[PDB]
């Protein structure tokens, strides 16, 4: 019967509940209450990066950390050199309401998608040099929320229809579907060995996925609504999830429950993009409020904002080599931070 | 425009007070 | 190099600025526009004629449907316990459909809609529908037979409802584009995207309008109002206006005429109204629906007048699905939208 | 009902989650510490870069 | 009119003529004849003994219309000499004859609208930063401030430089008797050019706010055009046009009517190449003023003495931009305007034209909502430091 | 863990009396506005009636005005609703919805066919 299984999900649910319990006696602001706070972190604009006509809606690092790419809603993927702050390419995408973009790890393709539902693989070191569309995956039955490359091959995207795929690029064939999630899937983040990857849903919980295996490891609650932004941990053992409920959130995948909740009371807007500098020690939020905020990620202060743009904070990235911080913005500016 | 109207205004005016001012340094020269 | 390859560089980049700078005169000149419509709403057709003078897959709806007849009657005699008719007249009817089925490019005549109709009334046809999960039989059954009155028409175009129900949309954005009086518009609605909106509907908040659809005489007409008072009232659409089509006036006024209140008993309220005043009804038209249309009119202008604060504006219109009058409300009320944008620029209002 | 094999899968989804090591909450953030530790010196936005080595000056 | 060049030349050929007929006249040889002169005012011949010695009064004078006769009495004594004045050597000399028989209603003009013209000047360049600093004001409609709050800085600035010539030609030097450094500078290309550059940086104010007009008529004249095109077709409209009959209007004046350094519109037929001109950017602006005013009446009505209230700030609000005060008195032609009427069409246009330039800064930059909250923002960020 | 469980609900006469209630558990209730909505057999999701975060702005379907009532106890993070003389055609699974965002007016989703923050349901017959 079917009310015969839902009374044994709640009971399962108690013993998941008391099981996180019975490992939770100390907080992350009991260990982490000598240290002494990282000060106020100034920042300052150091770049700003004109040329897209509309709202910027995502970008992504190249792994040089030199090279980035932008998408904006009026069709333009632009690849730019942060340095010197010239457009590489500017490529015209078929549909215009592009809403994720990925920079691959080895710096030969860009992805974009959004609202078409495919996720489409430009090829930038081509034959004649001029950058053309190499293969489209076509699949999700909505929205291509984002995507990011494993390698020159595969590629994970998360979708509106509640899922996550991985791909093959060659074949342009969905090698793994990752079902699981009851709302939307807004962003997902590889961990560093690239085998697991994480997927913040419009349902308030984070999943745990094996790329290998295709199936969900731990399921991460705690947020009150949707979940906009995901990012993992340095070394790939915990997480940062951002929500509408306007709090940030630490999950450890070790102890299998958040470890801190990063909230002020005059913050009553949710977080669209979430970061971690190089070591961890601080994470970078974007905010519907026009503003990034930093986060103590170990003793959960507010230590600094990046405040310099006039429309939303969309999106978010920072260098591999943690030098720069990029943030992308409905007024459609890049800003590079330091 | 209103500038020039003005303008030509003091100008005659003031040219004219002096002239008047040449025939009295004239009148006053010796 | 280092200066060889810097002019390189920014002999690349004033090329892109060049091409950056045609992008922009072409995108500053289009108008871009949202469809959202009711399930039921007719957008698609008024789509239809704002195309032709992809909604192509009037065919495959119906193939689903003669698909699904066609398996339900051949299993009559099939099942074990065979299923009886309810009405032994209705035995040709069966005759008809088990031999047309199973033929190639079927025409779909109304001799079939006829008995494929009349068979699905008939109790004992439906009997076996019930037992449907011991055979094989397409996901999407019941819901179109419902609809065959509907797919009689010659005037057929299937709605989003209708095209979730098969698998025929591919596509997330279905865009047309169109031009009215030498200015470029750029209209969208959303094909294979899921009916939880308040993710995807951000992307759209720097369009020129959001032409809103409503099946008015429908309770889906309290559905339609709160959209609309989601779309109104959202953090990023309050700067957006809304063109508003109520679109089935000619099915409204049928309904008011007959004596079918489903319209007031879906709102009390209705009893109490009185047309105003200042209405202009079309000459040759019941006192009584032009008191109907101008109450779902009044309903969504009470969402709209709370909370406007001039920063967007409402523009109802009663429409027909059936009209080449439709473009150019939107071309009109576009205007009205850029040249309040441009008085307020200027605080001049 | 269909509701029932989407209520079968998700409590076996609950199996294979609750059947999993948990350590203690204190000891994994323990390691989340000793990271930010190992890796302070080298976070150019924790601790600034002298402008030399800024490539963004 | 007279102009103090020719009231000098005139009197030049006075000394030429009555130089040569002094050296000319044969004496009376009689005993004790008084010797003939020139004393700079008007020269008497040999005068006999126990006369009056009576002179024309002289016709260099420019009131030498309103006396055709009159006499200028110098005595000679009997003793054959000059009568004398006591206290000097002057001869006595009787100037009750031929002396003869506006400026405060000038004056407190020039007071209010070099004020006006000052507070104008002060508040646009304030204006012009706030616009040119913030790089979120940077779009085309404040690009056509600018350029227009540059045409009100120039105009003010150019009448300030004016009024520091008239003063120093006349109220400086001709008050301090120089007829020599006067004249010269009249003489000057200098001098021409100062009120040159008035006619163009008063032309170029005119159309700048026909700019201004004809950009805000193609906004609600749901035209888009290429962005691009037309921006260098407005610079090109305000600053460029202004020469076309600025520059031909100087040639005119440099080979026709070449006098008294331009400041005078002695001929009014050359006039007209300045005043019409802007009278067809002033005729134009207020075709956009009425066609603008009609569009907004047709949106209050939508949204329906409240609507009284808002058309009357938007009125107002919108007559400096459009600089429509001037078509009240501007088809008044110079020629044919005469009396208080020239006064009160100088005052009206004098008072409201100075402190036009104030009252756009105001309304276009200083209490516009888009840079009130683009401060704001940039003290809230200033907060964090 | 956003969680909603309706309690109330059961067979009853027409004209009859219920009074539905919401227990919510897993977000600061008072942040929320808060719905009921309403499946009846074979039909759609609809909506009934809405309450915002205080407990001052109410709306109802037009069906239901004058007989139903909506409260919220923000101290015991309960919404309730009051069903007076209820007709057959008030058989429907009934359930509470919150507002997917806290903070807002608009209120999108809450009839969607898989909106997360929604409760199980209380079957209503009458």
């Amino acid at each position: 019967e079917l009310d015969q299984l839902r009374q044994e999900a709640e009971q399962l649910k108690n013993q998941i509940r008391d099981a996180r319990k019975a490992c939770a006696d100390a907080t992350l602001s009991q260990i982490t209450n000598n240290i002494d706070p990282v000060g106020r972190i100034q920042m300052r604009t150091r770049r700003t990066l004109r040329g897209h006509l509309a709202k910027i809606y995502a970008m992504h690092w190249g792994t040089d950390s030199r090279l980035l790419v932008s998408a904006s809603q009026d069709g333009k993927l632009i690849i730019w050199d942060s340095y010197t702050t010239n457009k590489v390419h500017a490529i015209p995408l078929r549909s215009s309401w592009v809403m994720t973009c990925a920079y691959a790890p080895s710096g030969n393709y860009v992805a974009c998608g959004g609202l078409d539902n495919i996720c489409s693989i430009y090829n930038l070191k081509t034959r004649e040099g001029n950058v053309r569309v190499s293969r489209e995956l076509a699949g999700h039955t909505g929205y291509l929320s984002c995507c990011r490359f494993l390698d020159d091959n595969q590629i994970v995207t998360s979708s509106g229809d509640t899922t996550c795929a991985l791909w093959d690029i060659e074949t342009g064939q969905q090698t793994t579907t990752f079902t699981g999630h009851t709302g939307d899937v807004m962003s997902l983040s590889l961990a560093p060995d690239t085998r697991l990857f994480v997927s913040g849903a419009c349902d308030a919980s984070a999943k745990l996925w094996d790329v290998r295996e295709g199936m969900c490891r731990q399921t991460f609650t705690g947020h009150e609504s949707d979940i906009n932004a995901i990012c993992f941990f340095p070394n790939g053992n915990a997480f940062a999830t951002g929500s509408d409920d306007a709090t940030c959130r630490l999950f450890d995948l070790r102890a299998d429950q958040e470890l801190m909740t990063y909230s002020h009371d005059n913050i009553i807007c949710g977080i669209t993009s979430v970061s971690f500098s190089k070591s961890g020690r601080l994470l970078l939020a974007g905010y519907d409020d026009f503003n990034c905020n930093v986060w103590d990620a170990l003793k959960a202060d507010r230590a600094g904002v990046l405040a310099g743009h006039d429309n939303r904070v969309s999106c978010l990235g920072v260098t591999d080599d943690g030098m720069a911080v990029a943030t992308g913005s409905w007024d459609s500016f890049l800003k590079i931070w330091n | 425009h209103a500038e020039g109207t003005f303008t030509s205004d003091v100008s005659s005016y003031l040219e004219g007070q002096a002239a008047k001012e040449f025939i009295a340094w004239l009148v006053k020269a010796r | 190099d280092q200066r060889n390859e810097e002019k390189a560089q920014r002999e690349a980049n004033k090329k892109i600025e060049k091409q950056l700078q045609k992008d922009k005169q072409v995108y500053r000149a289009t108008h871009r526009l949202l469809l959202l419509g009711a399930g039921e709403s007719g957008k698609n057709t008024i789509v239809k004629q704002m195309r032709i003078l992809k909604a192509t897959k009037v065919q495959d709806i119906k193939n689903n449907l003669k698909e699904a007849i066609e398996t339900i009657v051949a299993a009559m005699s099939n099942l074990v316990p065979p299923v009886e008719l309810a009405n032994p007249e209705n035995q040709f009817r069966v005759d008809y459909i088990l031999s047309v089925m199973n033929v190639p490019d079927f025409d779909f005549p109304p001799e079939f809609y006829e008995h494929a109709k009349a068979l699905w009334e008939d109790e004992g046809v439906r009997a076996c529908y019930e037992r449907s999960n011991e055979y094989q039989l397409i996901d999407c059954a019941q819901y179109f037979l419902d609809k065959i009155d509907v797919i009689k028409q010659a005037d057929y175009v299937p709605s989003d409802q209708d095209l979730l129900r098969c698998r025929v949309l591919t596509s997330g954005i279905f865009e047309t584009k169109f031009q009215v009086d030498k200015v470029n518009f750029h209209m969208f609605d959303v094909g294979a995207q899921r009916d939880e909106r308040r993710k995807w509907i951000q992307c759209f908040n720097d369009v020129t309008a959001i032409i809103f659809v409503v099946a008015s005489s429908s309770n889906r007409l309290q559905a339609a109002l709160k959209l609309f008072d989601s779309i109104w009232n959202n953090k990023w659409l309050r700067d957006t206006s809304v063109i508003l089509f109520l679109n089935k006036q000619d099915l409204l006024a049928e309904k008011v005429l007959a004596g079918k209140s489903k319209i007031e008993d879906y709102f009390p309220e209705f009893a109490r109204y009185t047309t105003p005043e200042d209405a202009t009804p079309e000459p040759g038209e019941d006192p009584r629906v032009t008191r109907a249309k101008y109450f779902i009119r009044d309903e969504f202008l009470r969402i709209s007048t709370a909370s406007g604060d001039g920063r967007h504006y409402c523009y109802p219109h009663f429409t027909c699905s059936v009209d080449t009058e439709n473009i150019r409300r939107v071309f009109n009320d576009c205007r009205d939208i850029i040249q309040r944008m441009h008085l307020r620029q200027y605080e001049l209002l | 009902t269909a509701s029932i094999a989407q209520a079968r899968k998700l409590v076996e989804q609950l199996k294979m989650e609750a059947n999993i090591d948990r350590i203690k909450v204190s000891k994994a953030a323990a390691d989340l510490m000793a990271y930010c530790e190992a890796h302070a010196k080298e976070d150019p936005l924790l601790t600034p870069v002298p402008a030399s080595e800024n490539p963004f000056r | 009119t007279v102009s103090l060049w020719e009231t000098v030349q005139k009197w030049r050929e006075y000394r030429r003529q009555c130089q040569r007929s002094l050296t000319e006249d044969p004496p009376p040889a009689t005993d004790l004849f008084c010797n003939r002169t020139f004393d700079e005012y008007a020269c008497w011949p040999d005068g006999e003994p126990g006369s009056f010695v009576n002179v024309s009064c002289p016709w260099y004078l420019p009131w030498a219309s309103s006396v055709p006769q009159g006499h200028v009495y110098r005595f000679c004594t009997a003793e054959g000499l000059w009568l004398q004045k006591d206290n000097s050597s002057l001869p006595w000399r009787d100037l009750s004859e031929c002396e003869e028989s506006p400026e405060e209603q000038l004056l407190f003009l020039y007071i209010i609208y070099t004020v006006g013209y000052a507070l104008s000047f002060s508040a646009l360049v304030i204006a012009s930063a706030i616009l040119l600093g913030f790089r979120h004001l940077h779009c085309t409609r404040n690009y056509i401030h600018l350029n227009l709050f540059a045409s009100f800085i120039l105009r003010a600035l150019s009448v300030f430089i004016k009024d520091a010539a008239l003063k120093w030609m006349y109220s400086t030097a001709a008050q301090q008797h120089q007829w020599d450094g006067l004249l010269s500078y009249q003489d000057s290309l200098s001098c021409r050019l100062v009120f040159l550059l008035m006619q163009y940086c008063v032309a170029a104010n005119y159309y700048w706010l026909l700019v201004e007009g004809v950009y805000l008529y193609t906004l609600l004249a749901f035209s888009v055009f290429s962005e691009q095109w037309i921006f260098r077709l407005y610079v090109s409209i305000g600053w460029g046009v202004p020469l076309l009959f600025v520059v031909p209007w100087g040639i005119v004046k440099y080979l026709y009517e070449d006098e008294g350094c331009w400041t005078r519109n002695s001929n009014m037929n050359y006039w007209l190449i300045i005043r019409l001109p802007i009278l067809f950017a002033i005729g134009v602006n207020f075709l956009i003023f009425v066609r603008v005013i009609c569009i907004v009446v047709s949106k209050l009505k939508a949204n329906l003495t409240d609507i009284k209230c808002r058309l009357a700030k938007s009125t107002l609000t919108l007559i400096p931009l459009l600089g429509t005060h001037e078509v009240i008195f501007a088809f008044v032609m110079d020629e044919h305007a005469r009396g208080t009427l020239r006064f009160i069409k100088l005052f009206t246009e004098l008072s409201f034209t100075s402190f036009q330039g104030l009252m756009v800064a105001i309304l276009y930059c200083f209490v516009n909502n888009e840079v009130q909250l683009e401060f704001r923002k940039s003290w809230e960020r200033w907060r964090l430091e | 863990q956003v969680q909603l469980q309706e309690s109330g609900g059961g067979l009853v006469q027409p004209g009859g009396s219920l009074r539905l209630s919401c227990a919510a558990s897993g977000f600061t209730f008072s942040n929320y506005k808060m719905n009921w909505v309403r499946q009846a057999p074979g039909k759609g999701l609809e909506w009934v009636s809405d309450i915002s975060q205080s407990g001052a702005s109410i709306s109802y379907t037009g069906s239901v005005k004058g007989r139903f009532t909506i409260s919220r106890d923000n101290a015991k993070n309960t919404l309730y609703l009051q069903m007076n003389s209820l007709k057959p055609e008030d058989t429907a699974v009934y359930y509470c919805a919150r507002c997917p965002a806290p903070f807002t007016r608009d209120c999108f989703d809450v009839t969607s066919t898989t909106y997360a923050y929604r409760g199980q349901g209380t079957q209503v017959t009458v």
